[PDB]
């Protein structure tokens, strides 16, 4: 699936798909 | 309430939708993904994805991290091979603060020498958490194998690059890609003139990228895992083209992902086709990726070692049958009910909603409401759904896989 | 003195050449290279290449390492994708000891559990010293890209495999590949009946491998180095075939490596062809690899980043001219004088001599003296030398490269 | 070049080509 990155200052870093 | 949507002389989109919600929200979608990274500056967006919370001119790395937490907001950075969002959240009583924090990130980053040095080895963790989830180096090698120049640049950063990034190698990037001609100061839970104020006062400022030249190629990863993963794709088409909406429905025709928790995925043509003969664990689904210049389409594999070929040769044969006319209409109209749902359900949440209000604003220049899409799903042709798969089968193939690869075939053995 | 050469009922070759030299020497060439490693047991030969000096039945890991050093010998292990030599040396007054040490390695290895555990992390060093010399992961990916099943198995061991090798995963290997049907108890500086004694008393004991199915493929390594390395090959032929001896001369026709220290390599058709237009550092030469089942032929690159295409497109165009008939006879007869030399010069040393006495004994079954080879170099045809390059150009292509790859082209752009 | 491995008990481990 068209994976997308995400980090933050307060949201847990994750891997959308 | 309805959706304003405007444009400045600088090319800077805006939006706003004062839903009278308590929770304000902002997004600033920007075209600065990994594709605009040339050969020298690889992995820079990965670093810049963490470069939030760093020093600015208007405030320090410290003041930001405390002012935000006081009001109770966030500062998240979604980013893709195309885009680079700087999303936030807050309570609407305190937007005027958090806006000031934001544009000081983008419009005035100092990117000092030493704060970088602490920030680099963070990558070895960030890059590592992802690859606990083995998809995101399977899927990267596709873009590495299939495409050549721009979209092949992984989001994440190669190892050796760490320890070596330069700050000038950001200033050059920011001054070439955070540009008011290709941005989108989206908003939400907030009024329109407010944003029109701030953008004209801070964002009133001034490179390009090559095209994804498809190649067709295969990469292999014998990495000792107990399972197999594999993806097999072919040239898709970009978004906006109605050729897209034939794939995106052909997705659900073929393999959608589980709609029922712990379900046998009966209606999936592909997963059902594997279930005969195979009597061991597996899972499999469609892969649709639709970027502005181009895209990919195919499917993604999960199987044991010996049973890679015996699964992939169900998918490939199945989709040929979908290209040889063997198909029904209710499958499609059933499949559309899925596609017509996931779009709406995705934009259920303000965030998933916010992901779509601006992602259009950069490639396109207008917001398509949901209704106008559902027409474009209704106006689809069962001669496009077919082809579609004819493009897939006849088309050149790119492939990648990971795990044990002692019984996994190449393309040509298909 | 002349070269005895025999054969037992078990299929165990022997040799001996009592040159009346002071320094005895022995080799035991065996077919157990990486090719006979299946998907599960990868990197096992790498471990087994270090497994010398370990415990046996006839003696310990300790007694071996001290008895050898007392008399002053050695215990070296040359190994290839085909072969696995257990060479030694000594003074001839003390052969009867060192022989006993040897066959206890091969005929009675215990491969205890714990000595392995100390021995595994040695690989991370062994694997690391080599890749200070960047060729040996460029060259490995060729066999990884080009060939599929057997010869693609690198000599060296993948990372993740370390920490996980099993001893049973050696006993199964040894009992399947250290077999008296495919061995060669070569000797030198030593008499013939002596070896005939020992082999019949210890080696009087009892799998196969798949063939190198060429594919054609390309692998890429953007690894931040300051230079570029690249290799571009096509299907060669195996040894013994006179088609081989056309390549091996076509090597020196095209690029040989420097015969003059610090020389301009004038007579090399390829290196000279680069020297026009290019005015910066580079180096380039032919790549000939001739295994029993198959082989490869091509050339190997060294250049800067921007000037990869501008160098490779000299080689490829040049060799086309060698395939389009444009060629002279003295180049060949000059090139033969090189090939006729390197063979003899290689077997100058007893060791390099010893490398050839038995390498024939395993694939072939007879020792070809030097003279009989030099005839086979004289009987070569200038319609084979041509195709030869016609096979290269028209043939399917495999490729790999390492360094910076922002201006390095694929196959298809050639 | 047709690279070959070599280790030992007393010769430094090396890479022939």
């Amino acid at each position: 699936r068209p994976v997308v990155a995400s980090v933050s200052l307060n949201v847990p870093a994750s891997v959308r798909y | 309430q309805d959706l304003e949507f405007t444009r400045l002389p600088n090319g800077l989109v805006i939006a706003s939708l004062e839903n009278y919600a308590p929770a304000s929200r902002i997004g600033l979608f920007i075209k600065a993904g990994s594709r605009y990274e040339n050969s020298n500056n690889l992995g820079t967006s990965h670093l810049l994805r963490l470069a939030s919370s760093l020093t600015t001119k208007g405030a320090s790395s410290f003041k930001i991290t405390r002012g935000i937490e006081a009001v109770g907001g966030k500062l998240s950075v979604t980013s893709t091979r195309e885009n680079m969002a700087y999303t936030v959240e807050c309570l609407r009583d305190d937007v005027d603060i958090l806006m000031e924090f934001l544009l000081n990130v983008t419009t005035a980053p100092e990117f000092r020498r030493w704060e970088v040095a602490a920030l680099q080895p963070q990558l070895r963790i960030d890059k590592a958490v992802a690859l606990q989830n083995p998809q995101a180096h399977v899927i990267e090698n596709l873009h590495a194998a299939a495409y050549r120049n721009a979209l092949a640049n992984s989001l994440y950063c190669p190892d050796y690059r760490i320890g070596k990034v330069t700050p000038v190698e950001l200033h050059d990037y920011v001054q070439n890609h955070f540009t008011s001609a290709r941005m989108a100061l989206i908003g939400l839970g907030v009024s329109h003139p407010v944003l029109k104020q701030v953008a004209e006062q801070f964002l009133n400022i001034r490179l390009s990228g090559a095209k994804a030249k498809y190649h067709g190629g295969e990469i292999r990863e014998q990495n000792g895992d107990s399972l197999v993963h594999a993806a097999l794709v072919a040239e898709s088409a970009a978004i906006g083209s109605a050729e897209a909406n034939a794939f995106s429905v052909l997705q659900h025709v073929l393999g959608a992902g589980p709609h029922v928790k712990r379900g046998s995925n009966a209606t999936s043509s592909l997963y059902q086709a594997v279930a005969k003969g195979v009597h061991e664990p597996f899972d499999v689904s469609a892969f649709n990726a639709s970027y502005s210049d181009s895209g990919l389409f195919g499917f993604y594999t999960i199987s044991q070692a010996a049973s890679a070929g015996d699964v992939i040769k169900a998918a490939y044969n199945q989709v040929k049958t979908i290209a040889q006319g063997n198909l029904s209409n209710p499958d499609v109209q059933a499949a559309k009910n899925k596609l017509k749902a996931g779009y709406l359900m995705s934009v259920e949440s303000s965030e998933g909603f916010l992901d779509e209000v601006g992602s259009q604003a950069l490639a396109a220049g207008s917001y398509t409401p949901p209704s106008t899409v559902l027409q474009q799903i209704d106006a689809v042709a069962d001669a496009d759904v077919i082809n579609a798969a004819k493009k897939f089968v006849s088309g050149r193939k790119s492939m990648a896989a990971s795990g044990n690869l002692g019984h996994t075939p190449f393309i040509d053995e298909l």
